[PDB]
RNA sequence: GCCAGGAGGUUGGCUUAGAAGCAGCCAUCCUUUAAAGAGUGCGUAAUAGCUCACUGGUCGAGUGGCGCCGCGCCGAAAAUGA
């Protein structure tokens, strides 16, 4: 059995937290006790560092929530080899970085279990793709080969 | 540099307790669902949240460079103590941002500025003092990194200036010279006085950026109504049966005008319009005055006591009567040392009297 | 036309108080798979909600777009009675 009245998508660092918006109106118009509900948030952020961990929320009818922490956006991978905190204003002409075909492969392993996409071969095009439209183009070597 | 620390540090400290209580009354207002329903009324609400960024950032940056810096530095030649000095070299870099983000918030602080000097109470020595102030702000510009052009200047009978005006180029030209408003006071034995006793002399100063124009856009066809009617006076049957007179009233401004000096309707309709143009230009120049002259100063007697900062060369001491601040070098200040004044105290009290007026009752 | 899904990473990068396919700027991944476009319109403060696009079923015979020609429709209110 289960119950849900209205879902929502929120984000926050993996440890720190503040009641201010956009998280503000969220835990205020649906109820969310920081006396016990947040203690389920610090348990999965004590050993783990900090990141763009987007909690894929799922509010119930009884004001409660589902603290199932999901993986960070595929854009969190590009600003990991580079270190940027933004992105190009025009994905196509200019270029804010040049993460090689290898960077896209190593940290992308973290994204497969949460995603519904198949093996690491399939989880490879998605991350490079989430870079084709954020001002950057990869560089590789093995590639096609073919007959 | 330990003399300006507590000045800039405590400068961002008095905003802590005040904004702390206010942002709390707002952040809890952003919760209830019934609040956002108000259209643009709710924008003014979430707006104050956009200020909890330019306040909490100092609560973290200024507080960290005060807890860590003040620790390891109390005594040591150059080992681990002088090594902690470069650690806060960016503390002077970040000091620039907190200072800037409280000056540009003026009306037109970012753009250039015009500064007119004119002598006052103090006889011909006052007429001589004005040139001193001109030569003060002039050097203060180059050394600030500004460019200067004397828009106008007129030498006095024996002194050196009955009037002068100088346009300072560069960003924040209006920002820095803002607190330079009002009449300054000079004290010294008069070089023109035979007995040479100690006389006082004054001089006013003013600052203002720049504007533009709009002559033809006013005479939009949609605004004024044009009337036709037979003419008074001679003509024959032609005058009786042919209306050539014209009445071009400006609907909004109400100002009307009539013409009929020529036999033609078009040449009257034409003249009556060139006439309305002249009057509407003289009506726009009157209103162009309050919004380009009230900015100068709501008073400024230039008399005695109308001053805001005295420069005594006898005992060698300037003194800003606004901040109560004092000093001991009138000889150098009247050469370019305005930075020490404008920076810490001047812009402060200048924005203070208006920054305490809005955050309380106005 | 009607029954059902219409999604996942994704909440696209950036601008911005907010821009969650939906003010604007720049744009050219994959996958559960039969199919669903980093998105047609509405709905929002930002979302959820509705729909097309597309695929499945049913039905059971035609249907949709574009160019050309003929005649016609609107555009079309006045002062003595038509
Ligand atoms: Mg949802
Ligand atoms: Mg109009
Ligand atoms: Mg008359
Ligand atoms: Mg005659
Ligand atoms: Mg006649
Ligand atoms: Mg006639
Ligand atoms: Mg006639
Ligand atoms: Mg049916
Ligand atoms: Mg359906
Ligand atoms: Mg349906
Ligand atoms: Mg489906
Ligand atoms: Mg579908
Ligand atoms: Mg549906
Ligand atoms: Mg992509
Ligand atoms: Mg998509
Ligand atoms: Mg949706
Ligand atoms: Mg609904
Ligand atoms: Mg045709
Ligand atoms: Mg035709
Ligand atoms: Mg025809
Ligand atoms: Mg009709
Ligand atoms: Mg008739």
């Amino acid at each position: 059995m289960k119950k849900v009245v209205a879902v929502v998508k929120l984000q926050l660092p993996a440890g720190k937290a503040t009641p201010a918006p956009p998280v503000g109106p969220a835990l205020g118009q649906h109820g969310a006790n920081i006396m016990e509900f947040v203690k389920a948030f610090n348990a999965a952020t004590a050993n783990m560092g900090d990141a763009i961990v987007p909690v894929e929320i799922t509010i119930y009818a009884d004001r409660s929530f589902t603290f199932v922490t999901k993986t960070p956006p595929a854009s969190y991978l590009i600003r990991k080899a580079a270190g940027l905190e933004k992105g190009a204003h025009k994905p196509g002409r200019e270029k804010v970085g040049r993460i090689t075909w290898e960077q896209v492969l190593e940290i992308a392993k973290q994204k497969m279990p949460d995603l519904n996409t198949t093996d690491l071969e399939a989880a490879a095009r998605m991350i490079a793709g989430s870079a084709r439209s954020m001002g950057v183009e990869v560089v590789g070597a093995p590639e096609v080969k073919d007959a | 540099n330990a003399s300006r620390n507590a000045w800039k540090a405590s400068g961002g400290i008095f905003d802590i307790p005040q904004k702390e209580t206010r942002l709390k009354e707002l952040e809890r207002r952003l919760e209830d669902p019934s609040l956002w329903n108000d259209p643009e009324a709710a924008r003014k609400v979430s707006q104050e949240a956009a200020r909890l960024r330019r306040t909490v950032d100092t609560f973290r940056s200024l507080e960290s460079d005060l807890q860590g810096l003040l620790e390891l530095m109390e005594e040591l030649p150059a080992e681990e103590r002088e090594a902690l000095k470069p650690e806060l070299e960016e503390a002077a870099k970040k000091l620039d941002e907190l200072y800037h983000q409280t000056l540009l918030n003026f009306p037109h602080a970012e753009k250039n500025a015009i500064l007119t000097i004119q002598p006052g109470a103090g006889g011909t020595e006052a007429c001589d003092w004005a040139e001193m102030l001109l030569r003060m702000y002039t050097r203060f510009a180059e050394r600030q990194g500004f460019q200067v052009e004397v828009v106008d200047l007129t030498p006095g009978p024996e002194a050196g200036i009955d009037y002068a005006q100088i346009l300072v180029k560069g960003e924040n030209a209006y920002g820095l010279l803002s607190p330079e408003a009002g009449v300054h006071r000079l004290v010294r034995p008069s070089p023109f006085d035979a007995s040479g006793r100690r006389h006082t002399s004054f001089a006013g100063v003013e600052v203002i950026p720049e504007v533009d124009e709009e002559v033809e856009v006013v005479l939009k066809p949609e605004e004024l109504r044009i009337d036709v009617m037979r003419a008074s006076g001679p003509g024959g049957p032609g005058v009786n049966t042919t209306d050539s007179a014209v009445r071009v009233v400006h609907l909004p401004t109400g100002i009307t005008v009539t013409c009929q000096t020529t036999r033609s309707q078009i040449k009257n309709k034409e003249l009556a319009l060139k006439i309305l143009k002249a009057r509407l230009y003289e009506l726009e120049r009157k209103k162009r005055e309050e919004e380009l002259k009230a900015l100068r100063g709501e008073v400024r007697p230039i008399e005695w006591g109308s001053q805001i900062r005295s420069y005594v060369l006898d005992k060698n001491y300037v003194k800003d009567h606004r901040t109560g601040l004092m000093r001991h070098d009138p000889e150098n200040v009247l050469d370019g040392d305005l930075m020490d004044l404008i920076w810490a105290g001047l812009e402060w009290k200048a924005g203070r009297r208006q920054g305490t007026e809005e955050v309380e009752a106005e």
